[PDB]
RNA sequence: CCCGCAGAAGAAGCACCGGCUAACUCCGUGCCAGCAGCCGCGGUAAUACGGAGGGUGCAAGCGUUAAUCGGAAUUACUGGGCGUAAAGCGCACGCAGGCGGUUUGUUAAGUCAGAUGUGAAAUCCCCGGGCUCAACCUGGGAACUGCAUCUGAUACUGGCAA
RNA sequence: UAGCUAGUAGGUGGGGUAACGGCUCACCUAGGCGACGAUCCCUAGCUGGUCUGAGAGGAUGACCAGCCACACUGGAACUGA
């Protein structure tokens, strides 16, 4: 029951650490239709376990450096 | 019983060899207060002679409109060549919120308590046709449930 | 130091307080964090002139909120009934 | 292309009554069912029927009352490029209650007199008059 | 403030009587009731909606003694509480204390009735009252107050007023000089010459 | 009008556009006169106007119209010019307030008083 | 705040009157002087200029000017249009993107219901109370359309499989 | 305003702050932001709120309250919870 967020993954050239295309469905506040704003974060990648394209979890925790904030706990539809 | 009504007088201009020749239109309503309510409209060389045309063509092709105690049912639009005419029942009190010739055919169609907006051209007697529409396409609760094969305390 | 005191509101001659805690750095009808009870040093009778919340007060005084002269006084005006 | 056959659905009904035709067919669907089941209980529909088994059409009886149509009116509120999702407190009222808001809930499909007293929301799918 | 000018004239600009006097002479015994006032009168004014509208409005002005003011303040009242609007008004300013006044049979004149509560010669549940424009509630009490309760003017009121039609919702002791007000005065209670739903629709423009 | 134009560009307003830019949103500006003239209107008027040059603090030099029947202006005047076009003078657009701190009242006027600057008269 | 003194005595002005907009006659003038927010008026009978009388609207305020919104459905999500008034790219292919036929099962993200926390106080509103009424202050409540979490519902969209 | 960024994105190891952190240093990877508008230019304190508008909305943030910045101008540091 932690707080977490399920999104996409786009890099993994940075040594040990990935980035999350985190999607959700926002509907606009004036005419009433529903948009993707998606939102892009740092996520520590330890081991780096991840890869292109792949599906993954992360939690917010301390922050690891200037632009991190975010750590992930499992990877998902490890999808090639 | 009737009370009649002058909405608008105008002027209109004919050409010959001569040179202009000047024609004056009426536009009137009757009611009775009641959901009988007519409009005409007449043209003659006279003002009079105008006016008494329109009250012959308007106390004929009467028409025939449901309240449910001095409003309307329900919110109902209105269309015609370029007048679009909105009206919506409100409490008693309020009045009759409109303005032209729509205040004009309401008062004398017996509506007591009304909301009313213009949108589009404010000529007369295109306004005068959408508002006798508008009040000729609204239904009532006992007329929707003859056609709905239910009854009205069903309905709501 | 976490006090609780007296905010003055109302027009001019005709003043009314209200029984607030607050930081004692913080100004007298500035900022404050909970509400307890008011004050009409000029209410006539059959009105109340004080509704102090006991419960909440000594819920603060446990914690360390001290009691001005005047919070003091009616607290004890309130105690006498 | 086809993206809205419950759109075709009405737009079909409406048709039908503006030409007084008797009967409307098209192709079938769980939802249409659903939406003429409303409509039948309402009233403003005489009877439907499904027939096939890969293919089902479904066929609609329309009512004419006094050599007019019923149905004077008829919308889609929610369509594909606009979804319209309203809660209870909020629920519209057509015709001040003369008319029907179709509204889908997390029960099924019903009208807005029904799923307000049921207290659930949902989506609106069209509104009937 | 208060209009000091002419009544006659007024009650001739609105075409009918505004009880603006004691009412011991006929209104046509004392002016021309039927012929405006100016050079151009003799001829019935030709009005349009918004003049028909702007004259029912003056005319419970004038009646009542409100400027415009106050009195749009009264119509945001009305508005604000519930029911109909036009009703509520009216309830209202039969409300002030001048005008209960003037119906118990205190004052002669509605303006009679303004300068005894200005001069303080009224008081309501034993306390004065200073305001012409007080707000009367139902079971409250107006008496007359000793000092200038041996006022010739304030018993020919009663004289008048026993003359003229009595409230219904008002109680009045002419021996003791008191009178009670019972219960909110209703639309049947008041007079049928005042169409209010020419007021809402020009407050309402 | 479509929802997924008008999401990507919105709808603007379209910009209003003061037609009383002189005064930079100030009801009321002072000026020192630089040319006092005689000017002729457009069809269908004939008449002569005075029409003042007015150089404002802010730097604007601009022209405003003087009403009343006859004034004392004259150059190197102070003014205070107010707002308010004249339509059958294409190229003046302000108005002067009479009774201003060099501006003289109108004489021999008692009705629309105030609008001149003219004191009430004595009776 | 209350009680005696004498005496109507010390206390009303502004704008407008051709239509829009409620309110007209006379006198001086003569496309001159001039008014003006628009239509416009004035070139010898001007209800439109200046003055007088009268009248209308407000009132210790009345007019003028600057700014915002409304009317302006005249940027139209609610709430508009593109044959001839302004509006369909000269025509096709096509990435991103937007939308998407039909059945079942499952997930329950959007959506729907409830609960918790919060959404400061002040301000709006409702029911009252107190300054001789009101403005003003004040008690309680509602509201703050939102956000986060949990408990669930599965009709629709979307994720997955067949 | 269609290309910006080299302490720049990250990592390892020291140093440093009351505390995490390129906050700083030495080295190693060539990455990072950006059409959902990076960068650049102009204007502007923000909010609870206020005006108008029935309503969605438009304008604005004076006085009451909360948050931030400043004390002739541009930088600096000490004492001190
Ligand atoms: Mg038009
Ligand atoms: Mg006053
Ligand atoms: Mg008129
Ligand atoms: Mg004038
Ligand atoms: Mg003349
Ligand atoms: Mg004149
Ligand atoms: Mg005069
Ligand atoms: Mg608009
Ligand atoms: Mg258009
Ligand atoms: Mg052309
Ligand atoms: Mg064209
Ligand atoms: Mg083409
Ligand atoms: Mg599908
Ligand atoms: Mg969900
Ligand atoms: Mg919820
Ligand atoms: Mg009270
Ligand atoms: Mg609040
Ligand atoms: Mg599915
Ligand atoms: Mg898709
Ligand atoms: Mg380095
Ligand atoms: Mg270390
Ligand atoms: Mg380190
Ligand atoms: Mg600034
Ligand atoms: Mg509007
Ligand atoms: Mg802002
Ligand atoms: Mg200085
Ligand atoms: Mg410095
Ligand atoms: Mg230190």
């Amino acid at each position: 029951k932690i707080r977490t967020l399920q999104g996409r993954v786009v890099s993994d050239k940075m040594e040990k650490s990935i980035v999350v295309a985190i999607e959700r469905f926002v509907k606009h506040p004036i005419y009433g239709k529903f948009i993707k704003r998606t939102t892009k974060l740092h996520v520590h990648d330890e081991n780096n376990e991840c890869g292109i394209g792949d599906v993954v979890e992360i939690r917010e925790c301390r922050p690891l450096s200037k632009t991190k904030s975010w750590t992930l706990v499992r990877v998902v539809e490890k999808a090639v | 019983e009737l009370q009649e009504k002058l909405i608008a007088v105008n002027r209109v201009s004919k050409t010959v060899k001569g040179g202009r020749i000047f024609s004056f239109t009426a536009l009137t309503v009757v009611g009775d207060g009641n959901g009988r309510v007519g409009f005409g409209y007449g043209k003659a060389r006279e003002v009079p002679a105008a006016i008494q045309k329109a009250m012959e063509k308007a106390r004929r092709n009467m028409i025939n409109v449901a309240l449910n105690n001095g409003t309307l049912q329900h919110p109902v639009k209105g269309v015609h060549t370029g007048s679009r005419v909105f009206m919506q029942p409100a409490s008693e009190g309020t009045g009759i919120i409109a303005g032209g010739a729509m205040r004009a055919v309401l008062e004398v169609a017996g509506v007591h308590n009304v909301l009313a907006k213009a949108y589009g051209s404010t000529n007369p007697i295109n306004v005068v046709r959408a508002t006798i529409d508008g009040l000729e396409n609204m239904n009532s609760p006992e007329m929707v449930a003859a056609k709905r094969g239910k009854s009205v305390e069903e309905i709501l | 130091m976490v006090t609780i005191r007296l905010a003055r509101h109302g027009a001019k001659k005709r003043p009314f307080y209200q029984v607030v805690v607050a930081d004692s750095r913080n100004a007298r009808n500035g900022r404050f964090i909970e509400r307890v009870g008011f004050f009409n040093p000029i209410a006539s009778e059959k009105e109340e002139g004080t509704r102090l919340d006991l419960d909440r007060i000594a819920h603060w005084v446990g914690q360390g909120a001290t009691i001005s002269d005047r919070v003091a006084a009616l607290i004890k005006e309130v105690n006498k009934a | 292309s086809m993206q809205d056959p419950i759109a075709d659905m009405l737009t079909r009904i409406r048709n039908g009554q503006a030409a007084n035709k008797a009967a409307v067919t098209m192709p079938s669907s769980k939802l249409k069912v659903a939406i003429a089941n409303v409509l039948k209980e309402e009233g403003f529909i005489e009877d439907f029927k499904v027939e096939g088994d890969t293919k089902p059409e479904l066929e609609l009886t329309l009512k004419y009352f006094q050599g007019k149509a019923v149905v004077e009116s008829i919308q889609r509120v929610s369509r594909p490029g606009l979804r319209i999702y309203k809660r209870k407190d909020e629920l519209p009222k057509v015709m001040a209650g003369l008319g029907i808001a179709v509204v889908s809930t997390s029960k099924g499909v019903m009208t807005d007199r029904a799923a307000r007293q049921a207290g659930l929301g949902g989506e609106i799918i069209c509104y009937v008059a | 403030a208060r209009y000091l000018g002419p009544k006659l004239k007024l009650s001739r600009r609105e075409g009918t009587d505004l009880f603006l006097k004691s009412g011991v002479r006929a209104i046509d015994t004392k002016c021309k009731i039927e012929q405006a006032p100016g050079q151009h009168g003799a001829r019935k004014p030709r009005l349009s909606d918004y003049g028909v509208q702007l004259r029912e409005k003056q005319k419970v002005r004038r009646i009542y003694g409100v400027l415009e003011r106050q009195f749009r303040n009264y119509y945001k009242e009305a508005a604000r509480l519930k029911g109909n609007t036009g009703e509520n008004l009216l309830a209202l300013l039969e409300g002030r204390l001048d005008n209960v006044v003037y119906r118990m049979g205190f004052g002669a004149t509605r303006a009679e009735a303004r300068q005894l509560v200005s001069h303080k010669a009224i008081m309501v549940n034993g306390r004065v009252v200073n305001i012409a424009s007080y707000q009367v509630s139902p079971n409250d009490v107006v008496s007359i107050r000793e000092k200038a309760k041996k006022q010739s003017r304030v018993k020919a009121a009663l004289e008048l007023a026993e003359q003229r039609e009595k409230p219904t919702w008002l109680e009045v002791d002419a021996g003791k000089m008191e009178g009670t007000f019972k219960r909110k005065p209703e639309r049947s209670d008041l007079s049928a010459d005042i169409n209010e739903h020419l007021i809402v629709e020009l407050y309402s423009k | 009008a479509t929802v997924n134009q008008l999401v990507r560009k919105p709808r603007a307003r379209k910009v209003a556009k003061s037609n009383v830019p002189a005064l930079e949103a100030c009801p009321q500006k002072r000026g020192v006169c630089t040319r006092v003239y005689t000017t002729t209107p457009k069809k269908p008027n004939s008449a002569l106007r005075k029409v003042c040059r007015v150089r404002l603090t802010n730097g604007f030099e601009v022209t405003s119209y003087i009403g009343g029947e006859g004034h004392n202006l004259q150059e190197h005047s102070v003014i205070l010019i107010r707002g308010g076009r004249v339509k059958d003078l294409p190229g003046v657009r302000y108005h002067t307030v009479r009774g201003a701190l060099d501006c003289s009242g109108v004489k021999d006027r008692k009705q629309a008083r105030s609008k001149y600057g003219v004191k009430r008269p004595k009776a």
